[PDB]
Formats: structure tokens, sequence, C-alpha cells
RNA sequence: CCGCCGUUAGUUGCCAGCGGUUCGGCCGGGCACUCUAACGGGACUGCCCGCGAAAGCGGGAGGAAGGAGGGGACGACGUCUGGUCAGCAUGGCCCUUACGGCCUGGGCGACACACGUGCUACAAUGCCCACUACAAAGCGAUGCCACCCGGCAACGGGGAGCUAAUCGCAAAAAGGUGGGCCCAGUUCGGAUUGGGGUCUGCAACCCGACCCCAUGAAGCCGGAAUCGCUAGUAAUCGCGGAUCAGCCAUGC
RNA sequence: AAGGAGGUAAAAAUGGUAAAAAA
């Protein structure tokens, strides 16, 4: 009755919700084409829906907050790949040589003490 | 234009304009603006001479620029030297007037640096 | 209407207490809100190594404080009985509020 | 490393067109952590592009980087306390990096209006082979050649 | 420094208004060189308190709301 | 050489606090202190038959003077009253709701602090270090541990060097997190000058 | 010095600022963690020991 | 600690289910979903194709997770007669109405150079003005202070709520949408400095910070040589805290 | 291509630093 995806990146909650229908994906209140108004990551995240050709058939409510605005994004991609993994298990099986069902490994490192950002190593002097 | 100081600033925004003068700011620049009348966004080349005169008629009668200004402070300058206040006993010194560093940082309120010999150290190896 | 915040050092001898007690209110009344886990309270500290001066190399350390929380609904005189007295959190104290 | 061979790990298929050579070249514009700006001003310059001429952006985009081929690139060889300067066939993978890497610095060299209109115009007389990037891939051929006595003394 | 009011030692106070009270002897002594040069001061020897000896300064007008040892250098050499 | 704090390590669920009570932010810090002056003024006037625990359960005014001793006989009194003065000397000096506790271990050669604290007594005593404590680690190797670490440093009869001496019997993995190794440290006082007594014991895994 | 330095801060003086922090079981008034009201090296030895509440040897 | 999944839990969340809505998850209710925090499951070259006398090896599959999955805390035997009795201890040595205490100021902020580490800059990927959203973490009761009013601001007056996932710091900036500037020491840069206010605290001269008008310098991208950086790493950009009345914080 | 060995060409701008001693 209803698609859903754990939509997950860089700490951000892509909560999506799915119902059939033509293109009306709310995201966390307000339509795609503003929520994310100018990034260009924001139309390729939209690359699952559009791999299977059913990027119409659908209408999503899509709540999404936490962490960052193109994590947003890439959240809603993991998301997708979630959402119509679970009522078609037969995408699965092919979805997998694209990845889209990798959630992440790309998180920021805690700043290491020792060092300014986390590795970067202060200046050296000797002389 | 020589309004200020034979103050001559020519085509551009009339904030701007005004800006390239000594004694008025940005902040004044909007100042007089809205208390002359003149709108900023509009050229300052492209004026009417009627709302230009009233202009500078505000401008120097409300306040005041270069000539006494800076005289004005060399002669506050002439009471740091009246019993030499630390204030303009340092700038008598050729030194900052702050009480901030003076073992390295002085680029400014100084000159550059005049070089010596070091005088060298103790063990460091 | 029952409102119980539970305060303490270590989650172990924290979550045990948790389990009786609610069943003992389950027991001895009715239901009984599950033992909420409240966002542990942490503190940070960081100390360096060694006195000599170093600011660089160190150690980091943190305090470990738990938050947890139970309700019910009926006021029994059996709960009461029991749910009061019978107790011993060693290290853990609580606090009994209203709603 | 020592032990290993390092990579050259796989970068992204555009997040518009659909390549990996056009984000590459975005990546190099990129202003250090701000892909963002970077990505924008150079598909204005695309569009604008398209809005000259008529040939299409990813094929002149493939003319940028012919037109700048260091098929040989200059280096230095084994000699003890002497170094022989020496050129060799480069990969085709050095060649396009080096290549596209400068048509992005003779991007940056030309002192024009805007960051689009800089992208754009380079792109232009670069593709065309009037430009300063060609400049330098002409130039290390030359440098390959002057040098094909260090032909077998390739490292 | 000091925004609504103004600091000063309020021994200064009573002890202008004793040598005020004879028009008497010159000095100053002031065992704290703080204490603002407030208007009420004329123009007297100020011998302030350094930490070495006591600074003797002849007050005149150009310094009037600004600190009495805010006229003493103590940090010898300068440059 | 180093050697972060073995205990400090155990702080998992290998060693638990000396003190277990609840202290709420505010009065958390008094109750530091005044906890550990306690600790301080047992440490000395409650010595006589060496302790390891000083542990410590508290609330609301509630006290639990808990000790884990090597002997509570001579230390409780002719009558039960060496607890009396003690006990109440706390009381007085941290006046709420005190309650005693002799806990003892019937090993002494087992945990590493009085181990050590003997192993320091006899030094203490200007005795012959290596042979002893050497022989003191086979002490313990006679009471069944599966490793036993108890150096000591500092000067060794004087000689100005003050070096570190090695005695040791038996693997003793401080790396490893579930070997639960009791570590222990006397300090060694001659009257020419101050030496370490570190002893180190491990215990067993599956714990 | 150190002696009456204690008792500067154990009397406590006339203005308020004049107070400073003291490490109780060490004795310094300079980066002294005024939550456990000890210094540095007073409070990494407390907790090393085995004996500070609360802390753990911090490994996030 | 951190990414996938598992059990419990419901003043954070939630219409996902339904009712209403000053149409605010605000008014009822659920725990699936966010989540919060304890016990877990999961990956071992375990399997499929080939190579290697084995280790191992390439490629492939299922998988959130591929062969060390990422970061931490972990730092032997021991070198350095390394450093520190000026955090703390402790051998000796010396002084003992003073090499001990107080108080008060001055000072460790000095300036003719030198150097180390750092900040913002020199700029059109730019700065200025307008507009709208996504942070994790930490802190907070004579603290956090929402809020309204006062003032050009600094900041002050009245005044709700909280020992807090339920009240507040809080304004994230970068992004993005709208206009200026139009290659000039430039509306670039804020250094010098005076002119006045506030706030701190007994009290701010040497010595705090914050604000308002103005002066608006140097500086137009840095040779001999050298810093760091292998993946959410460079860089860019913001945030909280420790200590604190305050703040010299471009520090950590 | 292994070792081991036998006769031929290689490679250090400079460096002074003491001492009764401690186990």
């Amino acid at each position: 009755e209803q698609y859903y995806g754990t939509g997950r990146r860089k700490e951000a909650v892509a909560r999506v919700f799915l119902r059939p229908g033509n293109g009306k994906v709310t995201v966390n209140g307000q339509d795609f084409n503003e929520y994310f108004q100018g990034l260009v990551r924001a139309v390729a995240a939209l690359e699952p829906l559009r791999a299977v050709d059913a990027l119409g058939h659908f209408d999503a409510y899509i709540t999404v907050r936490g962490g960052g605005k193109s994590g947003q994004i890439d959240a809603i991609k993991l998301g997708i790949a979630r959402a119509l993994v679970q009522y078609n298990p037969d995408y699965r099986a092919k979805l997998k040589p694209l990845g889209f069902l990798t959630r992440d490994a790309r998180v920021v490192e805690r700043k290491k003490y020792g060092k300014h950002k986390a590795r970067r190593a202060p200046q050296y002097s000797k002389r | 234009a020589r309004i200020a100081g034979v103050e001559i600033p020519r085509n551009k925004r009339v904030d701007v304009a005004l800006t390239y003068i000594y004694g008025i700011g940005k902040a004044r620049a909007k100042e007089a603006l809205e208390k002359t009348g003149i709108n900023p966004a509009t050229r300052v080349k492209d004026l009417t001479e009627a709302e230009v005169v009233r202009l500078r008629e505000y401008v120097e009668n409300t306040w005041k620029l270069e000539g006494e200004l800076r005289a004005e402070v060399a002669a506050n300058i002439k009471r740091l030297m009246d019993i030499g206040c630390y204030r303009g006993l340092r700038h008598r010194r050729g030194l900052p007037v702050r009480g901030q560093r003076t073992r390295t940082n002085a680029r400014t309120r100084k000159g550059p640096r005049k070089t010596v010999a070091g005088k060298k150290k103790a063990p460091r190896k | 209407k029952i409102r119980i915040k539970l305060r303490g050092f270590d989650h172990k001898t924290l979550d045990a207490s948790a389990q009786k007690i609610v069943e003992a209110a389950r027991r001895s009344g009715a239901q009984v809100s599950g033992p909420i886990p409240l966002p542990t309270r942490v503190r940070r500290f960081t100390v360096i190594r060694g006195p000599f001066k170093h600011k660089d190399s160190r150690e980091h350390f943190e305090l470990r404080t738990h938050n947890r929380l139970v309700d019910i609904i009926n006021p029994n005189r059996k709960t009461i009985e029991q749910l009061m007295t019978l107790d011993l959190p060693t290290g853990v104290e609580i606090e009994i509020k209203t709603v | 490393a020592r032990r290993r061979r390092a990579e050259v790990r796989q970068l992204q298929p555009d997040l518009v067109y659909g390549d990996v050579l056009v984000t590459a070249f975005i990546n190099k514009i990129m202003r250090d952590g701000k892909k963002n700006l970077a990505a924008r001003i150079f598909y204005d310059a695309c569009k604008i592009i398209q809005e000259k001429t008529g040939q299409e952006p990813l094929k002149v985009f493939k003319q940028a980087v012919e037109n700048v081929k260091p098929r040989m690139e200059v280096r230095s060889r084994r000699v003890g306390g002497a170094n022989y300067q020496v050129p060799m066939e480069v990969s085709p993978r050095r060649q396009q990096s080096l290549a596209l890497r400068w048509l992005v610095q003779a991007a940056n060299q030309r002192p024009e209006r805007r960051a689009a209109v800089r992208i754009a115009h380079e792109l232009m007389d670069a593709a065309e082979g009037k430009g300063g990037a060609v400049k330098k891939k002409e130039d290390v051929e030359r440098m390959a050649e002057a040098n094909r006595a260090y032909a077998h003394y390739r490292w | 420094s000091l925004k609504k009011g103004v600091f000063v030692d309020d021994h200064l106070l009573e002890k202008v208004l004793e040598l005020n009270a004879k028009g008497e002897k010159r000095l100053i002594k002031t065992w704290s060189r703080r204490s603002t040069i407030v208007p009420e001061m004329v123009g007297h020897t100020i011998a302030v308190y350094n930490g070495k000896q006591h600074v003797p300064v002849y007050i005149t007008e150009n310094m009037v709301g600004h600190k009495l040892g805010e006229f003493a250098p103590t940090r010898t050499y300068r440059g | 050489g180093n050697k972060i704090h073995p205990i400090g390590f155990r702080l998992g669920i290998t060693r638990d606090w000396e003190s277990r009570w609840y202290a709420g932010k505010k009065q958390y810090r008094h109750l530091l202190l005044e906890d550990q002056r306690i600790r301080g003024l047992l440490e000395k006037e409650l010595y006589s038959a060496g302790l390891a625990r000083v542990d410590i359960e508290r609330a609301a005014d509630n006290v639990a003077v808990t000790v884990h001793v090597a002997k509570p006989g001579v230390v409780i009194g002719r009558g039960g009253e060496r607890i009396r003065v003690l006990r109440e000397e706390l009381a007085k000096l941290t006046g709420k709701n005190v309650a005693l506790n002799v806990q003892e271990v019937q090993n002494p050669n087992l945990s590493a602090p009085l181990v050590a604290q003997r192993v320091a007594e006899q030094i203490e005593r200007r005795f012959a270090v290596r042979r002893a404590i050497k022989q003191a680690v086979q002490r313990v190797m006679e009471s069944g541990a599966k490793g036993a670490k108890v150096i000591v440093s500092g000067r060794i009869g004087g000689a100005e060097q003050a070096r570190t001496e090695w005695a040791a019997q038996g693997r003793v993995p401080l790396h490893t997190l579930r070997a639960n190794i009791d570590y222990g440290f006397a300090l060694a006082r001659t009257t020419y000058g101050v030496l370490g007594v570190k002893a180190y014991i491990f215990l067993g895994e599956v714990i | 010095a150190r002696k009456a330095l204690i008792e500067k801060a154990k009397r406590t003086p006339k203005f308020k600022v004049r107070a400073y922090t003291r490490c109780v079981r060490c004795g310094r008034a300079r980066s002294v963690y005024r939550f456990f009201g000890l210094c540095r090296i007073c409070l990494r030895e407390l907790a090393h020991k085995g004996q500070l509440p609360g802390v753990r040897k911090a490994s996030w």
C-alpha cells in the first residue's frame, strides 16, 4: 500500500513515503523544485526512478530532516533506492551492480587532537 | 564638483562619489543622502543642479571635514605634547598609542623595520 | 499520572532496577510505561599527558551519567506500598513528579 | 606507497550529461570544496557556447581534449649525480588529465569579465587551436622532439 | 573606563576640600596613580606614586577627564 | 616507557569504581572532596592492617564506610573498639550517617596493592632488594596467578644512579582487556630518597 | 610561597574579583577544572587511580 | 565510536491510521517510521570462475558492509645520565624577626632588530545590500535567559520558562533568489588614529572588551627555501565548550 | 641464474667534544 525507504547519508534522515501518481513529491513540506533549488546533485538523486522509468507513476510524501541539504539529496537517493526494493524484489537483483543499495562510508571523521583539521598537521620548524 | 576640498568624483553612484571624500564614509553617504534628498542608486553625473546645490548646502552646514578635522586632531596632539600624556608621550616616541606590543609588531604606527646585527642568543643547538 | 525519572551513574543496575520496578508495578497494579531511555547524560573532559609543558599528546576523559523514565496510571494502595520502600539503588537517585 | 600501485578511482558519471570527463573538468574548475558554483559556471558557459555557435558542447569538449594532447611529456632519466632531461610516450589517462588541467589554468589565466565567460572564450579559442593550453601542448611536443636524443633514455 | 559616574579616590575629594579650605602649601602625595585628574584638581603638583619614586606633575587643563598616573612614564628607556 | 593505567584501562567492565553513589552535577564536587578526605584520613590512621578497596556507597546522607582489608581482628579492637573511634571520626568529620565495613580477602599474595605494600615494607626496612623481591614474586606465584610483574624503581641502595629493577614471572597481557589485572603501587621511602614499587598481578580470562 | 596562597583562597578576600580556583588535592590555581575542583594532573592521577566517579577513560 | 538489520521503550517524533484544527502534531490517539539507549545479529576468502608447490592471487556473487570496512583508546624489552623538587611528592644544602607573610602600586605588555607559529588580506568562483531553508556537539538555576520596550548601536529596563530530548544560548555559514560594483589601491583591505558612549568589575593610565562618526595606511599574490595532505582526506565554512566578572581566543 | 671463493674499475665538503666516576 505504501512504498517506504529509510534514506541516510552523512547523518540526515530521508523518511521516504510513497503512493502512485505522476510527480507529486513533497520534500519535508515543499516541492522538490525549491527545497533543493539550484543544487545540481538534486536532479541526479532523481536517477533511481529514472533508471526504472516509473518516475511518473508515484505520488510521494518525503519527510526529510537532519544534517545537510546536499546530504539530504543523497539521502533521498538512498530512501528511493530502499523504497522500491521493497515492493518489487526483482529490481533488487539488477540494482546492486549499479550500487543503489549501498548507503555510505563517508562521514566526517572526528577532530583528531594534535592536528588542526582531524589530519591536517600544524607546521614544522626545526630551524 | 568641488563640494569638499577640491573634491571631484565623476560618473558613478552618488553614494560612492560622496564616499570618495575625506570625512564622509558610506554611512555618512546614505545619511546626507536621506537628509538632502538625492537618490543613491541614480548616477552622480546625470544629476540635476538644483537638488545638487541644496544638497551641498546641507553638507557643509551640519558637519565639517578635512580642514578643521585633521588640524583639530593635531591640536589635540599639541595637547598630547602639553605635558606629554602617555598617549602623546608614545605618540611623540613614534610608537603605538594603545599599550599593545613593540617586541615584534609595529609596522604601521612606525615604519617597516631598522636592521641591526641581532645580538645573538643563548644555547639552543 | 505518575511520572518517575531515573537519575543514575551506570546503565547496569540502572536497567536492573527498571526491570523489577516496572514488573512489581505491573504486579501490584496495572499498566506501566516501560523504562524509556532518556538520552544518557555524558560530560566532556580533556587533560594532557604529564605535568611538564607539552600542550600536545594528551588523554581525554568523560563523565557517564544515565537518565530514564517510568510511568503508571493507577495510584493503587499496593503499588504505592511496594514501589515506595522496596528499593536498593545504592548509587542511583530518582525524581517523583506529577502530571 | 611502495608496496602498492595506488589507483585512479572512478570519479563521477556527470550529475547531468552522463560522462566522466564533464564532471572531471568540473572537478578541476571547482573552487576547493565548492563544486556548487564552479559546476554552475561551467554549465552556464556550455549553454552559452550552444547559444553562440552550433557545434555540440560534448563535441567541442572532446575537441578541447584532443586539440590539447601531450602525446609525449618531458621528464628525467636515472644517472647518479646527474639527470637526463628525457621525454616519453605518455598514457591516454595522464594525457587527458594534463590536457584538461592545462585548459583549466589557461581558463584561469585569461583576464576576462566572469568565470563562465572565461571558461567559455577559453574553450572557443583552445578547442579551435588558437589557445594557451594548446600552446603548451605543442610546446611539450617540441620539447619531446628536440629531446629525441633522450628517446632510449626513457626511464 | 567609567560610564555612569567617574572614578577617582574619595580621599582625593575629601583632601581637595581641605587644601582648598586654606589654599595651603603645595604637594599632593597620591599613593595610587589611578584616580582620574577630575576637573576640581585645578593644576597643582601631583607627586603621584610610581613604584620607584613619586613622579611630581604640575597639571594643566589638556588632561582634565583623563587619569593621574596616566602622566608618569615609569617604564624607563624608549625607542 | 609508559603504561597507561592498567586499572584506568580496566574501566570497561574489569574494574568498578571505589565510590558508587549518586552525584548530581552541583553537589558532586563537594561530594568528591569530602569523600576524598575520608579516604585520605583512612589510608593513614586506618593503615595498621593494610587495605585495598576504599569503596563508598552513598545517596542522601547515607554513608557506606566500605573497606577491603587484609585483616579485621587487630583493627576492629579488643572489644570491637577500634571500629568505634574510627567510624565516629568519620561521622564527626562527616556529620550524616556512617556504616563501617571490614570485608577480608583470604589471600595476601593475591591483590597487587598490598603485595607491593609488603614489598615496599621490606625495603623500607632496608632489605636486599632483588633477592627478597624476586622471591616475593615467587611467593605470589606460589599462590597462583598467571603472571606477576613486580618492578621496583628508585635509588637502589643509594649510589646516586636511581635505576629500575626487573622482577617478574609468568605471562602478563595488560594490553588485553579481559585479562583482569590487579595492579598496585607502593611508595618506597628511604632516608636517602624516594623509590618506586610497582606490582602487576594478572588473574584470568573468561570473567 | 605556596602555603599563604591556600589561605588566600581559603579565607576568601574582600572584592569579588580576587578569588581564584584551587586544586585542593595538589594546590594550584591555574587550569583547575572547577567542576571537580581539581587541576589537570590532580584530575588525571585521581581518574587513573580508579578513584574518579562518573568519568571514564574516554575512547570515543 | 561509526554505516545495514534485529527485542523492548514513548511529553522527541508521528496523520504513517483516523477526528478536529485561531488550520501549530495545536487539540485525541499509535508506534510502524525519525529518533533516543541497553542486550544483540551480521562477513569468514564463508561461496562461484581461474591462476599459484602454499601463503596468496585476479575476477565474480549474495550483501548495508569485501578480503585491513573506516576512526579511536591500546604504545613492549629498552635508548636518551631527555625534561620537571616552579602542579605533586622526596635525599641533601642553605636561610630563620627573613631567601617567610601581608598590602599597595609598578611589572612579567619594554623596542633599534631577528625568528617561530597563526589570522585577515591583496580581491570579479570576487565584496556589498535584500530574501529563504539542512546541522551534529556542548553549555545552562543567584546560570541560561525567551519576550516586549529603550538606544544609531554598544547595552540597559520591565518581564515567561527550565536543576532541561520538553524553556533558552540559536543568529550556522556556505548554498540558493533578487540588484549593485564594472578592473580603480577600487564600496577591494581593515592597520594607524582622534572624536564620543556603554558594559565588566572596588576600580580599565601603563592594561579589558563592545559600540557609533570619521581618518580609511600598508598591501595589486610573495625569490634562497620550505608546511601539510591518499578519501568525506585537501581546501572552504560555520558551530559549541573547557578556563572565565571581564577579556587581550587569530589560542586549545 | 644459488652460494662460497679467485684477480679487475667504485664510492666519506669538514670535523674538535672531556672525564674521576655509578652495576
